[PDB]
């Protein structure tokens, strides 16, 4: 997702649900401290690398593991 | 064992190149001259020039990480 | 020939005359194991089956290749001679195939083959 | 102090938002001959009374997007648009036509400042200018 | 100075013709920082994303050229 | 906010000024070229750094460059 | 199985962290000046020498290495 | 109200060889690669051709007329190929043993091995077209008839092609021509559909249903006499089907029960075929033939009788929609993109309306025993439908950049919802996250509680469920239906709903489809993934000309990667980025559609039936029980029946095996082009070039990195083919092998 998906889109969408809170009774009665931004250019793709690299040796190490002391 | 033994040597190769091009046009090239004013990790340079996305050294360091991984697999 | 010129832009044409081999080739290119076996290197000599045609192949087109971009770079007509392939270049460069190695070797002498490092152009360090 | 008469307009959810009432918003004026529809910027359709109009927005980027469509979208090329920035505090400040002519144009008076005695290329070398705050461009 | 039609290498540094070589169009303005334009054969990577072309012509300065 | 330089290569095409979406650049008069004007950057308090200026500048390599520097509410074009 | 896996990506991420900061170094401390003609300097010199052929060798292995196992398939 | 311009443009080979003529920009010449991709992708882009409404709309219309050729070639080499390779005459004598197969394979490099043994002596490639099932029902008994029939669409392919030709070059429609919708309409209303629908029916009725019939009673291909035959003797037409003593004058007499006969409303499956009742089918479009040849006598015409689209929409405002439908009639009949905007979204839709309703009303003889066909048939108007539904929202955001103008659209409904589109995509957006969660979130739910070892607590017909007490409802109406609420129909329209359960061979044809838990969250996965890529699509309409980020959007254009890192970071905001990951979520919505289809139909439905009635499944019913949890997915489907390809090495599927593969190689080669950008290998390149300086070999066309646009065009491309290569495959080899 961080890695195909780009930031324009998801800035656009987070300005909708900015919006939605501000418009949204009780709810506004809370008003966050920090500005709601989608992340740096830099930022996904950092965060999809390492998505993608703890997916790649999570998913190989419980393989090997269970492979091999499942079967010695 | 002959194949998968050229196939780690492409893997070597190909991972190396993308982490010695990115560290020597780490400075600059001919699409970004002056690449060392902007640092070592920056977006781009916006959609001039043709196009200047995963430019910079810290992308090379980012798109040598998938071929790690891989020539590890 | 406006239409032709239009089809000769077409580069697959090529791929057919690849299939055409078939009349004269698929003649004599019954089984074809000669003397894959038999080296004296001093032992074991079964590694010595034609690897060397290769390059052969491969010299005669890259050389007449090359001769088709740089006759075409004298012409001054760039942008033509990229996007329909002109007659006189193909057909000069790839009918002195067999002479096409020869020629290179005349061009390697000749220092022909290698241009200036001072005259390429070279990225800022 | 200054104003013209808002644009009539049914209204959208791209307008305004807390910013407005808490930092800060713009405002937009100008005049045009006659009543005709233009395109919001925060989308839609509206229509300029004929004379003055004034409209506040929440951003600089969009009274410029709509200063350009004023001037290239109209037989009349409205090009009288005025954009202010307006503070909760009261306080209004010009912006668009800063100077009095549009940047397009050189105009003498302006300062030159951003420019730089030197060639792109000629920036010095990040180590030169090594743990001090200041980048290459400065 | 340099003639109009001169073919000329160029020594910039940072230009994309750079060690390649150029054709000086003409000399302009008298006392100027950049008078010599040059003409290249080939273009540059300048454009938006999705241009056919670049740009063929820019301005020099006589110390950084070199003629041939 | 971002920073915004304009070099001696310019050549006042003035190309950059209009390009501009939040009228960060203007033009003021110069002895350097032939068109007789520079390009400079009063207003960059207000430069988001969609970088549409540099696409616009014709020189070799770009007269005006855009060093994106600390994001501000403005700079990073947020109507919130 | 399990330590030799270990010890290997562990390998692999140093390798590639190694060439990150050696890329850092060109763009936030080399000096022209001080490694001027040396051999340090004289890389970027013909960094497209280096990388035109690394990007050969993957090429030639890539297609052939990859071709086997296709013909073999 | 015809309307003409007399040889508007010289017919000339000059043109063909100047490429990249049709654009200004590529008229003068190629200086770098990015030329040439430019040349294609702007191709067909006639509106940035020319802005004259009456030029484009006359090389649309002779656009069409080029298509209807190509698929006319397409569509004869169907029949020619049915009629000189293949196996249909042996298949039309034993329809129950052997298995339909075209395409011969050419002895060669080992390939032969794919002409597998089909039965009937005869080997070649299995298709699952069900083309043979159709050419049955078509009423087809001789190689000839489908010979002919090829040559048919050859004659056509040519006559399409001439009028392409003519009706651009020689007399072009004028602009008011194509704008007359109102008649236009009355004439695809009746003329195409009511008459072609009609038309049929008289096929029907005098070739297929009295051949057909012999085919139940065995007569065999040879002794059944031909189709006109049975037109030369009206006592053949009579002594099927006793109702033709009085022929024609019930009709016109108004008797009609009479033909009841043979305009029957059975509604169910003739048990030795397998298919629809064509006596059913034929009164079926005799019905829909009328309805339409009326339905076209509704728009105003030259006769002053009729309506006004104009006036009707027009006349329908409301309290909440201000001036309602006023300014929709302009739009549709000045901006092409709006009407393909519109007829993609339908078109689409019904597709996929086809797949839902062909599987469980199997309308053609053996299909339903042939569960790879009816995988086939299925899943592939699933993905065309898909596809088409996706570009609906393309040229919906190019209507809104290019042809929307906001003086002809003022509080109206276009306008209207344009200004509260950060109301619309705000819910939308929340609608997903909570499908999101209630769907999948499940799933998690239970292969959490399982491992766990708590499976008391997981979701599950045994354990705690989640019923859907409305789709079963609804099931129990439509099996007592019959009697009832349908007296005048026998059975029920599909046994998917409850009833007897339908076999043919030894195999299941249809039977009811029961609807449990593990159903209901599948259900609701599917809800889940339509809803987000509907948010893709729709808020890249409504936000294609304007936003909040990027104002002046609508000036940069439907098709531009970005506004620059500014802002944070403007990378895809464009509509076209918006159909970018549009696709994505098509593909990932519909990929679970038909994994659902699959696993459900062998677990719960296919399978052999034994002569006793007893039912096997070929999954043995593991669904309710192991279709809600992942791993249960990753095992009892993927696992499980990927061992059909993976081991159809040395086979006749072989080719399955290795396309398997092929598609995985597309699939991460694909991740090569998503995953980095054009800065990169620029940079690459110019190390590359400099090689050939060296050597003197550099191109003159100079090597530019693919665009930002390309590079993502070219990387869903790949993503999606290798992503369908692979089920394809997979599909293929799993139905094949086991019935
Ligand atoms: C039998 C099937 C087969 C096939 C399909 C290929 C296909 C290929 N080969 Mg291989 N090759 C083969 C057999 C084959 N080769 C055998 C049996 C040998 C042993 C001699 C070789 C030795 C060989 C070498 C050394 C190279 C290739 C290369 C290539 C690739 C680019 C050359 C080309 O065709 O483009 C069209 C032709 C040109 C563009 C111009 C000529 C380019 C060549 C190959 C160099 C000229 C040959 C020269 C005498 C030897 C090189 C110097 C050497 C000391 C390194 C291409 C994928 C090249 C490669 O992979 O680079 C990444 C490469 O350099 N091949
Ligand atoms: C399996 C998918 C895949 C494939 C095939 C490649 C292949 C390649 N990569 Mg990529 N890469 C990938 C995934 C892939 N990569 C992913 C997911 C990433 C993370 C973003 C990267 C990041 C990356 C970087 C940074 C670099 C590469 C480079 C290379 C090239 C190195 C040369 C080589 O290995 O041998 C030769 C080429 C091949 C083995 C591929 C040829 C493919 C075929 C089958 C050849 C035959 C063509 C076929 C007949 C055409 C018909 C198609 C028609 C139907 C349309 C090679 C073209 C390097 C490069 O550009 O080299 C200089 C480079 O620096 N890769
Ligand atoms: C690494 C890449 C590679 C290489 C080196 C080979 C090499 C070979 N292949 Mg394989 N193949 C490959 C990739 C490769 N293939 C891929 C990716 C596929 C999948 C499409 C295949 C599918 C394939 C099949 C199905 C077959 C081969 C066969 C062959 C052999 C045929 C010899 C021949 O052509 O005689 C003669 C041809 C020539 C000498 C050509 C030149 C003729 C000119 C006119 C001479 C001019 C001289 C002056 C040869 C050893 C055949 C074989 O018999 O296997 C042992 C065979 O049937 N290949
Ligand atoms: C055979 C005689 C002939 C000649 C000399 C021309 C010449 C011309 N045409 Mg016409 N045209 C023809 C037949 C012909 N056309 C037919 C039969 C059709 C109906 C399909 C058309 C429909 C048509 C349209 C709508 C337009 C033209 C245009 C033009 C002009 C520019 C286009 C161009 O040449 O680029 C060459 C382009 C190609 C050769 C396209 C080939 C790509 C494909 C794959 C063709 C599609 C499949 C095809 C219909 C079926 C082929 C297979 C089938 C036989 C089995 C040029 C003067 C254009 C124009 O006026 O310029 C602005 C214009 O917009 N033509
Ligand atoms: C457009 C759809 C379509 C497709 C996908 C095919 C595909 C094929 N055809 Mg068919 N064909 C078609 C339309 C089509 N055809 C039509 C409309 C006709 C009537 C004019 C034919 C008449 C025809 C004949 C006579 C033959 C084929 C054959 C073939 C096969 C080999 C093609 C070949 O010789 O290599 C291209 C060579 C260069 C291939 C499966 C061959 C076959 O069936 O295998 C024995 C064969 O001999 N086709
Ligand atoms: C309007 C829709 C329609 C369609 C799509 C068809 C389609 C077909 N008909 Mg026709 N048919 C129709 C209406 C239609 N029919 C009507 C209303 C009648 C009553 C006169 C007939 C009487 C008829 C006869 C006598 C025959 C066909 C046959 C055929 C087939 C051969 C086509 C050919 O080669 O020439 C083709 C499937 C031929 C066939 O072989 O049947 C399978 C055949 O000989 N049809
Ligand atoms: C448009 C399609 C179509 C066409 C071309 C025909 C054509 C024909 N039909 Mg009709 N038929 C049709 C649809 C069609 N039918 C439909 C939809 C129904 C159901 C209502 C019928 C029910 C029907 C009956 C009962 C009879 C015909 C008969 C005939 C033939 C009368 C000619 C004659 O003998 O003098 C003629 C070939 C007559 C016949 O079979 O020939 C003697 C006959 O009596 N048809
Ligand atoms: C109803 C049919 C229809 C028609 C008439 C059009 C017509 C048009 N489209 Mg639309 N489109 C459609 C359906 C249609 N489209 C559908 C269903 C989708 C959803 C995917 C789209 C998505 C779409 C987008 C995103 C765009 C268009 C655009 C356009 C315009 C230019 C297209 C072009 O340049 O061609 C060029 C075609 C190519 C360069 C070929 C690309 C490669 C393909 C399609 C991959 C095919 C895979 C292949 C079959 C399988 C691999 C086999 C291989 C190994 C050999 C043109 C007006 C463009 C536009 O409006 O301009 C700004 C544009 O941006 N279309
Ligand atoms: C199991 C889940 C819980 C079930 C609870 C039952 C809820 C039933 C849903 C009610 C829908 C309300 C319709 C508004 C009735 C309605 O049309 O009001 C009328 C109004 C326009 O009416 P006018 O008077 O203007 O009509 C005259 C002119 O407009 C001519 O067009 O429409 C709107 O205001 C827009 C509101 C759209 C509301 C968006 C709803 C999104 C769909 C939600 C339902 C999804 C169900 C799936 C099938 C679609
Ligand atoms: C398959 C195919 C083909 C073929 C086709 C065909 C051949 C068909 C057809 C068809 C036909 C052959 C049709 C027909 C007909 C008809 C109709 C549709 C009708 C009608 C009508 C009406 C509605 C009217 C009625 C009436 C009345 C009511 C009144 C008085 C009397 C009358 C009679 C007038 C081709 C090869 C091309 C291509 C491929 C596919
Ligand atoms: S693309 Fe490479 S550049 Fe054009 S924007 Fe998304 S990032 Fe900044």
């Amino acid at each position: 997702m961080f890695l195909i998906s780009w930031r324009g889109y998801w800035q656009e969408l987070i300005e909708t649900i900015v919006w939605a809170h501000e418009r949204t009774p009780l709810a506004n009665l809370v008003r966050w401290k920090d500005k709601p931004v989608a992340l740096s250019i830099v930022q996904a793709r950092l965060v999809g690398l390492a998505h993608f690299t703890v997916g790649y040796v999570l998913t190989y190490a419980a393989f090997l593991i269970a492979s091999t002391a499942g079967k010695f | 064992d002959f194949l998968v033994h050229h196939a780690i040597a492409l893997g070597l190769h190909t991972t190396a190149l993308i982490l010695i091009k990115g560290a020597l046009d780490a400075r600059g090239s001919k699409l970004m001259p002056d690449k060392k004013d902007f640092g070592y990790s920056f977006p781009c340079d916006g959609p001039g020039r043709g196009g200047t996305c995963d430019i910079s050294a810290w992308d090379a360091f980012y798109l040598a990480m998938f071929w790690m991984l891989n020539t590890l697999g | 020939m406006d239409g032709l010129k239009s089809f000769l832009s077409t580069a697959p044409v090529m791929i057919m005359a690849l299939l055409t081999f078939t009349a004269g080739i698929l003649i004599e290119f019954n089984a074809f194991y000669p003397d894959l076996l038999f080296h004296p290197c001093s032992c074991a000599g079964d590694f010595l089956i034609p690897s060397i045609i290769f390059l052969y192949i491969a010299g005669w087109i890259g050389w007449v290749g090359r001769s088709y971009l740089i006759e075409i770079r004298e012409s001054k007509n760039p942008e033509m001679q990229e996007v329909v392939i002109n007659v006189p270049l193909a057909i000069k460069k790839m009918l002195g195939g067999f002479l096409w190695p020869l020629a290179a070797v005349g061009e390697y002498t000749s220092g022909k083959l290698v241009m200036k490092d001072s005259e390429i152009p070279t990225s800022p360090r | 102090e200054l104003s013209g008469q808002p644009p009539k307009f049914g209204g959208s959810t791209g307008g305004l938002l807390s910013k407005a009432n808490r930092e800060e918003k713009y405002a937009i004026t100008w005049t045009s001959a006659s009543e005709q529809v233009f395109e919001m910027p925060t989308g839609g359709a509206a229509i300029m009374n004929e004379g003055e109009n004034l409209l506040y927005l929440a951003r600089k980027e969009q009274c410029l997007a709509l200063g350009t469509q004023l001037r290239t979208k109209f037989k009349p090329k409205i090009q009288d648009y005025k954009i202010y920035r307006v503070y909760p505090s009261g306080e209004v400040q010009y912006l668009h036509p800063a100077d009095g002519v549009f940047p397009e144009k050189v105009n003498e008076g302006r300062e030159a400042q951003g420019t730089k005695t030197r060639r792109i290329g000629q920036n010095p070398e990040p180590v030169t200018i090594k743990f001090s705050g200041k980048a290459p461009y400065e | 100075a340099l003639n109009r039609g001169d073919k000329v290498r160029i020594k910039r540094t940072e230009s994309y013709w750079y060690g390649d070589v150029g054709t000086v169009a003409s000399v302009e303005k008298s006392g100027i920082l950049y008078p010599v334009i040059v003409r290249f054969d080939r273009v540059n990577y300048n454009g938006f994303s999705g241009s056919a072309s670049g740009v063929n012509t820019n301005n020099f300065a006589e110390n950084e050229l070199e003629l041939v | 906010s971002h920073s915004v330089k304009i070099y001696d290569t310019c050549i006042g095409c003035t190309q950059c000024v209009r390009a501009c979406p939040l009228d960060v650049l203007e033009m003021v008069p110069w002895d350097g070229c032939k068109a007789a004007q520079i390009a400079s950057s009063p207003r960059t308090e207000d430069c988001v750094g969609c970088k549409r200026c540099e696409t616009a500048c014709p020189t070799d390599f770009l007269s005006i460059r855009v060093y994106l520097g600390a994001e501000t509410t403005r700079s990073m074009g947020l109507a919130y | 199985a399990a330590l030799y896996t270990h010890h290997q990506y562990i390998a692999g991420f140093l390798m590639v962290g190694a060439f990150a900061h050696g890329a850092i170094f060109f763009v936030r401390d080399y000096d022209p000046v001080a490694n001027k003609d040396n051999v340090l300097a004289r890389m970027l010199e013909h960094k497209e020498a280096l990388i035109s052929h690394l990007s050969w060798v993957s090429l030639f292995l890539g297609f052939h290495t990859l071709g086997l196992y296709v013909h073999n398939d | 109200k015809v309307s003409v311009d007399n040889n508007p443009v010289p017919t000339s080979f000059e043109k063909w060889g100047k490429p990249g003529h049709f654009d200004r920009t590529l008229a003068r010449g190629p200086k770098t690669t990015t030329w040439i991709w430019n040349l294609h992708a702007n191709a067909h882009d006639f509106d940035s051709q020319t802005s004259d409404l009456e030029d484009v709309s006359r090389k649309i219309f002779s656009a069409h007329f080029g298509h209807l050729a190509v698929v006319f070639v397409w569509l004869s080499g169907m029949y020619f190929h049915g009629a000189k390779f293949s196996n249909y005459e042996g298949w039309l004598a034993d329809p129950t043993h052997i298995k339909p197969s075209a395409q011969v394979v050419w002895p060669i490099v080992g390939q032969g091995i794919l002409n597998g043994d089909v039965g009937g002596g005869f080997h070649g490639i299995q298709i699952t077209s069900g083309l043979f099932y159709l050419w049955r029902a078509s009423g087809f008994t001789d190689s000839y008839q489908l010979y002919c029939t090829a040559i048919g669409g050859l004659v056509m392919a040519a006559l399409m092609l001439f009028a392409g030709w003519f009706h651009y070059h020689v007399k072009a429609p004028k602009l008011e021509w194509f704008q007359n919708v109102e008649s236009m309409m009355n004439h695809h209303l009746a003329g195409l559909l009511g008459l072609g629908s009609l038309g049929w029916a008289g096929h029907q009725i005098h070739v297929s249903m009295p051949i057909n019939k012999l085919l139940d009673a065995g007569v065999a291909p040879k002794d059944i006499p031909l189709p006109h035959e049975f037109i030369l003797e009206p006592s053949k037409m009579a002594e099927l089907y006793p109702s033709f003593a009085q022929g024609l004058t019930p009709f016109f007499t108004l008797n009609w029960g009479v033909y009841s006969d043979f305009l029957t409303f059975k509604g169910g499956l003739n048990p030795v075929t397998g298919g629809l009742w064509l006596s059913d089918t034929a009164h079926h479009h005799l019905a829909i033939a009328v309805l339409f040849i009326i339905a076209g006598h509704m728009y105003r015409t030259n006769w002053g009788i009729g309506h006004s689209m104009k006036e009707i929409l027009e006349a329908h405002k409301g309290p909440f929609t201000g001036e309602g439908h006023k300014g929709l009639y302009e739009i549709l009949t000045t901006s092409w993109h709006a009407q393909l905007a519109i007829n993609l979204a339908l078109l689409g839709s019904l597709t996929i309306i086809v797949a839902q309703h062909m599987y469980a009303m199997p309308p053609y003889p053996y299909q339903a025993i042939d569960y790879a066909t009816q995988l086939s048939l299925f899943t592939h108007h699933m993905w065309i439908g898909g596809f088409l539904i996706v570009g609906a929202g393309a040229h919906g955001a190019i209507f809104m950049v290019r042809d929307y103008d906001p003086a002809k659209n003022v509080n109206n409904l276009l306008d209207r919802m344009l200004r509260h589109r950060d109301a619309i995509i705000s819910h939308l957006n929340w609608v997903c996250i909570f499908l999101g969660f209630h769907s999948f979130g499940l799933y998690i739910h239970n292969d959490t509680m399982r491992a766990l070892g708590r499976p008391q607590d997981m979701f599950s017909d045994t354990a705690i469920q989640l019923q859907p007490i409305f789709a079963q409802w609804v099931q129990h109406l439509h099996t007592l239906a019959p009697g009832a609420t349908a007296p005048n129909a026998l059975a029920t329209a599909s046994y998917a709903f409850g009833g007897e359960t339908i076999a043919v061979a030894g195999k299941v044809a249809m039977m009811p489809i029961t609807l449990g838990t593990a159903d209901f969250m599948v259900h609701h996965i599917h809800a889940f993934t339509i809803h987000v890529t509907a948010l893709i699509l729709l808020k890249g309409v409504l936000y294609a000309r304007s936003s909040r980020l990027v104002p002046d959007k609508a000036n940069l254009g439907f098709r531009f990667p970005c506004d620059g890192p500014g802002r944070g970071g403007t990378c895809q905001v464009s509509g076209w980025d918006h159909v970018f990951l549009g696709l994505f979520w098509m593909y990932n919505s519909l990929s679970i559609v038909i994994f659902h289809f699959s696993w459900k139909m062998q677990s719960d439905v296919w399978g052999t039936v034994s002569p006793d009635g007893s039912v096997t499944h070929v999954t043995l019913g593991n669904f309710a029980q192991s279709a809600i949890t992942i791993n249960g997915w990753l095992r009892d489907f993927l696992w499980a029946q990927a061992a059909n390809v993976i081991n159809s090495y040395g086979s006749a599927l072989s080719a399955y095996g290795i396309m398997f593969l092929a598609g995985h190689f597309v699939f991460a080669f694909s991740l090569m082009f998503l995953f980095s950008g054009r800065g990169y290998w620029q940079e690459l390149i110019e190390s590359i070039v400099w090689a050939h300086n060296k050597l003197n070999v550099a191109p003159a066309i100079q090597p530019r990195a693919l665009s930002i646009i390309q590079g993502r065009a070219v990387g869903v491309a790949h993503y999606l083919l290798g992503g369908i290569v692979t089920t394809w495959a997979f599909f293929l080899a799993r139905s094949l092998s086991i019935g």
